[PDB]
């Protein structure tokens, strides 16, 4: 349990979204999208979500998990999408 | 024979002297004052533009209070209100939620100056200030409280600045930063200038403008007298600028405008800005939020600001491109969150009101458009639910409003994150941020509405929990304003 | 889903449909909502400091202040009605004894007596209008506050009419400095120093209970005793009908703000300790009421007695509250 | 401390006095005053039974007079009147010139009460009927004044009673015969008790609720207020009939009230009751034009002569009949010789609004129907030619009205013919007939709008040469209110 | 077609955007627009004729007569906004003055002076109403029954002020007969009769020449110098502070009547024939007025001289026009 | 020329018609139905327009001139329905 904002790609709003400090890169992107997509961005199946650091450009591997990134409780991340 | 006024005028504001029993420091406190180092001598050279005395005062508001409350009881029976816009209605349960009790709360802010400042004309011209706010406070709870029985959302004209419902805290952030929490000169310059003369005024006009082109005379009337009043007591900040750059001063004032212009922007990107491109029929829309604020605020600031020897605040260049995206960002917010405020916010988002949007902003459909693309798909679809939320957003620690801007093909969110003793703040402009900077401070620890959910602060910590924090409950809360009318032209 | 009501919710069960002035006036202030951060912003603010010590930290004390009501009920809309009124019957006294020259008519030793007397009354009744301000924005209550509110606005009257009366004063009698001595006289004529140095000091007492003591319950009734009460009627025994009615005109002012100072202190009296918290801060500041009244009565014509029906009269005024 | 009013009323109103240098007669002429023998010491018995003082008046009145002012300046811009049901605005341009310079000549009417009226409370109450009159011509003219731009017809508000156009013709011979002509005691009698309080305060509140439904505010208000000071001079009368019954004299007072009321009566049936039953929407008509006079006119006027000790006059069996009759006859001559008024008669004959018509009046369409339906067929056919006259009606010779009734299948038209010293008058009541007889020496030689066509004081003595006779040009000459609107419901 | 105006069709062609005055004064009177048969009705009815002999037949001639404007252009709105203040003003001073007791500081003779010469002024002054309404309803023009119209209610308002006082002073006063006595004063009392005469026979002037000079040029400045000049100063300077404002007050009514006299009057002197048609009338009426100031001033204190000033004084009036 | 007074049958109003002192009884009838007949009342060709005096109830024929009716000026008179 940690809490982050959520600068989702091409949505309008940062968002407070609850993860686990053990779920991965990966798994912090889905409980994100819950958030964003389909209620305000259209789903992308040709692009994968990634999860970067938003003060300073810095970008995390799928599989990396919560614990290992280092954040500041309610750290901003962005959900970007890429291939 | 009677006295022209001219003849013994300055006699009334003949009022200073030099304290003997007590020292001229305990008389005017720093803290309250502000007199910042300039002596009791050089405040005397205050002097207002424009000038009334009390016989004047009591015998103007005589009729000008007859007049409205003589409105008020003729249409007071047709009952406009069961019959206006929704879009109308929302805005008028918006307005005296945000404005009655901080209107109020001004002749507090006002009783400042006329008790702790150092130069006599602005004490006089504050009585009349606090005599002002006290009837802007008063009227705009007569006046609501008609509807008390229409829908408990009028209660809320009452109890909105009462509650911890985000937009009520957005509120007391601003009034409280600008009027209530500083020194006299100050309370001149951020409240009476920046917020006053820079905004309210001309927010006024154009609000009883649209009063009247959507039929709603008894409110139409209402604000045009509340404007009246404006001018007499907003007045007061010019004449502390004067002196303050005439002395060593051109600093510590630059300062205090920049702060209080865009705390002012802030507060009004989501409290009008909305209204004037969104709730507001299509057909009774003269200019955008943005043309508005272009024609009747911007250059009227410059104005005011080259004529006292100031320059444009740091920001400007960023303040003009704002316009085109701020406000979509705090409908979207408000709508979307609609639950969340006591108001019925209009979606504004039918086919012609969206060419309208792209008229007036262009490239808007491919940005904002997006979202309310699958917000509206989702509704077409019947899954409305997607269309509320499951989330708090993050809230700017300045101006306690979300975090938002451009979405869609040209995506621009940013958070302006600072780091301060531990703590991790969010900041929703470049500006919000470096308010709390130069102040660390003066909010340091304060809490925003997201902070207090994480604290542990609100419980049950869930939705409906802060549901309940914020007093909201089913009756007040928010939806649709047209009951989801304008999603037949979709489907 | 949550009903429409009768009346603001926090005015629910009151059983009688509530007037213009419980709706217009209760349970404004929301400063008092969250007494240890009254203001949405960091609680270690000097003004977050200001209130807490100055407003909650009161040794006068009561549950639920908010339950305070003026006796004269007075909203802004009447206040101005009332006023309205007032003021055309001494904008008219002014225009119509001008109209006679009432000011030719008057003599070398009762013009002497008001440039010493009279004028300088600008100042005290400035600083009073201060002091009234300043209780305004610490009361505990808005319904407090309001009396407040316009109980400053009568000071700021009486100001302007004194102001007024100057300008005319010195138009009528140009050698005498009309309007450019009152300073001096104010701060260096022993007559005034009894009061100068209670007001100076009352308008440092930050706490609004001392305050509102300090200010309405001593000080008051001392400026209003010696000045509107004996002035007066030493102005009308001397030829001065315009200043033996300006004066009585003004104390109507003055008899509305002894009511809604009774009336709170009625108030406080419902909880124990409040008397004693009262006559505490009374005892402390009358020795000043006292000076005041002696130094000014005393100068005048039959000073002695001035000093005493005045004093006994100002006294009265606590008395009749307990 | 203030006396309170009781305690020194009486002093007002104390002051009679015997006049020594002039005689009494010479002070109070029996033609100013009808003391009709009475002696002075028993007028002194009059007592108003509604009290006012000078301050008491100037202070209420001006608080009447700033609200009103302040409503029609608040919507005056808003421009209600362009959007106005064209059957309203008519409404609304046919009051204005029957009314104001008529009040504005009441004053006068009072004016005379309280110089030649025996007893002293009346002369005071006078004097504020005075006082009443002179703003109800005043503030019915600012208020018309507003729309001189939209239309010549709103001129006529100040133009009509100058004119000789016939109903202007009829309206003065009400008032002329009603206040203006007759003495102090008299005018008492016939104007305050008969036509104001009989008739007036009721139609005035009518008026004002009518006003309201049709959305119209300004003028909902002005109304409104006007009434609001009925009572006060309305009064006058009553006191004055009680001394005449008191004394030798109920038959003169009964004869006064019985011709006030009938003529009252007829000027009433043609200025309110088409409005009433045509003008105004259907989804608007509360009540009949006959229901309305039978719960709000007649009730009231028993009411009234019971108690003053009079009964009903000869006429009142058929006063009751005629209410089913009278203002359709009005109704259908004003709006066939429609361009000899100066506002626009609305027909009010669609289906719907016949069948409201023939439930409220079981019977019509087997009556005035008929011609309605010749007319309809015309206007279906192309020619409407045949709905302009090329005529002259028969005018009552008192209350200088069309002579109409009843036609169709239950045809009853009549003429009450009198032979009078050589000339033979024609009536349209057994009323007005009668009127004449009991007074013939105060009409002998009036001529109605006929008698000049025939004796040649029309010149052209054809029909453009009346309507210029009457002032009349295009422009102010009236036509179909709705512009045939409700024509295309049969075709 | 008719076209759309810019004012009333009677106003057009003004090229001032006419006055709100203008707009609900002007041209108001329909029974001057047939000479020969004024109401509509038999041309021979006693109302008929005496229109066209009291009306018509007037010496004082014009060709247009609703060319009359009041200086002060009063309407009813703003004869009540005038009025307010002013009947505020007094009955502040009826309030204040009372509370003082003033009624009790006057001496036993000024009460008897009082009672002679003060309270029966009720009768003068409802006359003079009487007076003043007749012009309304015989006057020419709309715009002079209005000057007319506003005077009378004046008149109205010196009775109440004069009615109230009574009771007030036969409250302070039982003995005396306050209220009670009026009557037999005006009728029987020397002093008196000079006025009542004057004014019974000014009365039954019907020409509304005649009666304007008869009622405004001569007999109002005759009641007005020594009802409310002379007894005014006299009450001044023997204690009685209220009459002699009262009084001073009621003169700003008579002014405005004047104005509105000699507006009238400059207006017809445009006309050949009128200054002696006016000058004829004056000769006859005056005689009564000098009778009326002599028989009311010489029972005065300091008669002779009051008679003088007054005599003169109104005199002026009338010269002032010519 | 002779003004009269016209009530015609089953119509709403008297109306001024001037007419000939030689008209005949039938032509004064139809001077009068200018006025009425297709205005406001439906023409009745099984029947035959009477002239009759107002006052009285009296009765004219057909052919009867106004000349020796021996009317009054102005005159109302009933146009009514027969056979
Ligand atoms: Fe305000
Ligand atoms: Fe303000
Ligand atoms: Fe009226
Ligand atoms: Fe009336
Ligand atoms: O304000
Ligand atoms: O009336």
């Amino acid at each position: 349990t940690f809490p982050i904002m959520s600068n989702f790609e091409r949505d309008f709003v940062i968002q407070l979204v609850p993860v686990d400090t053990e779920d991965t890169m990966d798994q912090v992107a889905e409980k994100c999208a819950y958030h964003s997509i389909n209620r305000r961005v259209h789903p992308q199946p040709e692009k994968i979500l990634r999860v970067r650091r938003h003060e300073d450009g810095t970008l995390f591997p799928r599989g990396m998990i919560v614990s290992d990134a280092g954040l500041r409780p309610t750290e901003t991340l962005d959900i970007i999408f890429m291939d | 024979s009677m006295l022209k006024r001219e003849d013994w005028y300055d006699l009334t504001r003949t009022t200073n002297w030099t304290p003997k029993y007590v020292t001229e420091n305990e008389l005017f406190p720093e803290e309250m004052s502000g007199a910042r180092g300039i002596s009791m001598e050089a405040w005397e050279k205050y002097d207002e533009p424009y000038k009334i005395t009390y016989p004047e005062y009591v015998s103007i508001q005589r009729e000008k209070d007859s007049g409205a409350y003589s409105i008020k009881a003729a249409l007071e029976r047709d009952g406009f209100v069961d019959r206006a816009d929704p879009g109308w209605v929302s805005t008028m349960q918006l307005h005296f939620g945000a404005a009655a009790l901080e209107e109020y709360a001004a002749s507090t802010a006002e009783a400042r100056m006329a008790r702790f400042a150092k130069a006599p004309g602005n004490r006089n011209m504050a009585t009349f200030g606090m005599m002002d706010e006290n009837r802007h406070g008063q009227i705009q709870l007569y006046f609501p409280y008609a509807n008390v029985k229409r829908s408990r959302k009028w209660d809320w004209a009452h109890k909105a600045i009462h509650t911890n419902e985000w937009a009520a805290i957005a509120a007391r952030s601003f009034f409280d930063d600008m009027m209530m929490t500083r020194d006299s000169v100050a309370v001149s310059i951020m409240l009476t200038f920046a917020f006053e003369t820079g905004f309210s005024n001309m927010q006024f006009l154009g609000l009883a403008a649209d009063a009247a082109e959507a039929g709603d005379h008894t409110f139409a009337s209402l604000i045009s007298s509340i404007q009246t009043d404006e001018s007499r007591h907003a007045q007061q900040g010019g004449p502390s600028l004067k002196i303050l750059v005439e002395n060593g001063k051109k600093d510590e004032a630059q300062q205090m405008v920049d702060v209080a212009i865009w705390r002012s922007w802030k507060l009004f990107s989501v409290l009008t800005g909305p209204i004037m491109d969104y709730y507001t029929p299509l057909e009774s829309r003269n200019q955008s939020f943005k043309e508005f604020m272009l024609e009747w605020i911007v250059a009227q600031f410059e104005r005011q600001l080259l004529d006292l020897g100031l320059d444009k605040p740091w920001y400007w260049d960023q303040f003009m491109q704002d316009l085109d995206e701020t406000h979509h960002g705090m409908h979207l917010g408000v709508w979307y969150w609609r639950p969340t405020v006591w108001w019925d916010p209009a979606a504004g988002v039918s086919p012609e009101e969206r060419e309208w949007l792209e008229e007036k902003y262009p490239g808007w459909n491919d940005t904002w458009g997006q979202c309310w693309d699958v917000i509206t798909d989702n509704l077409v679809n019947g899954k409305p639910e997607l269309t509320v939320p499951e989330t708090l957003p993050t809230i700017c620690n300045m101006c306690n409003l979300p975090i938002a801007h451009t979405p869609g093909n040209k995506w621009n969110v940013k958070d302006y994150q600072l780091e301060y003793e531990g703590r991790l703040y969010h900041f929703g402009s470049e500006a919000d941020r470096w308010c709390f900077q130069i102040d660390p401070e003066r909010y340091k620890n304060h809490t925003n509405l997201v902070d207090r959910f994480l604290k542990g602060e609100i419980q049950p910590a869930d939705l409906a929990g802060a549901l309940m924090y914020m007093s909201l409950e089913p009756g007040v809360m928010g939806d649709d304003a047209h009951d989801y009318e304008w999603v037949k032209a979709y489907q | 889903a949550l009903k429409p009501l009768k009346t603001w919710s926090h005015l629910a069960g009151n059983r009688r449909r509530p007037s213009e002035y419980e709706v217009v006036s209760t349970n404004l202030h929301y400063f008092t909502d969250n007494p240890e951060r009254p203001w949405e912003l960091d609680s270690n603010l000097p003004m977050q400091t200001w209130y807490k010590k100055y407003c909650f930290d009161s040794p006068l004390k009561h549950d639920d202040w908010n339950a305070f009501r003026d006796p004269d009920q007075l909203v802004y809309r009447t206040y101005n009605l009332l006023q309205d009124g007032q003021e055309s019957y001494v904008q008219g006294l002014f225009d119509q004894l001008n109209d006679r020259g009432h000011d030719q008519m008057l003599t070398r030793e009762w013009v002497e007596t008001l440039a010493r007397f009279y004028t300088p009354a600008r100042y005290l009744f400035h600083a009073l209008q201060m002091g009234s301000v300043y209780i305004h924005q610490i009361a505990p209550a808005s319904t407090i506050t309001n009396c407040a509110t316009y109980e400053t606005a009568d000071h700021l009257r009486w100001l302007t009419h004194t102001a007024y009366r100057t300008r005319e004063l010195a138009n009528c009698y140009p050698d005498v400095g009309f309007g450019k001595r009152e300073r001096d006289v104010w701060e260096n004529d022993p007559a005034w120093q009894g009061f100068r140095e209670l007001i100076e000091k009352a308008l440092i007492a930050w706490d609004w209970g001392e305050a509102f003591t300090a200010i309405n319950l001593v000080t008051k009734p001392a400026v209003e005793e010696a000045l509107l009460q004996q002035l007066g009627s030493l102005a009308q025994s001397e030829g001065d009908t315009l200043l033996g009615l300006l004066a009585q005109a003004q104390k109507r002012d003055a008899e509305r703000h002894r009511r809604w100072s009774s009336a709170l202190v009625k108030m406080a009296l419902e909880k124990e300790g409040n008397r004693e918290v009262l006559q505490k801060w009374v005892a402390k500041w009358e020795p000043l009421a006292d000076k005041a009244i002696e130094a000014y009565c005393s100068a005048l014509p039959d000073g002695e007695n001035a000093i005493v029906e005045a004093k006994s009269a100002s006294r009265y005024v606590r008395q009749m509250m307990g």
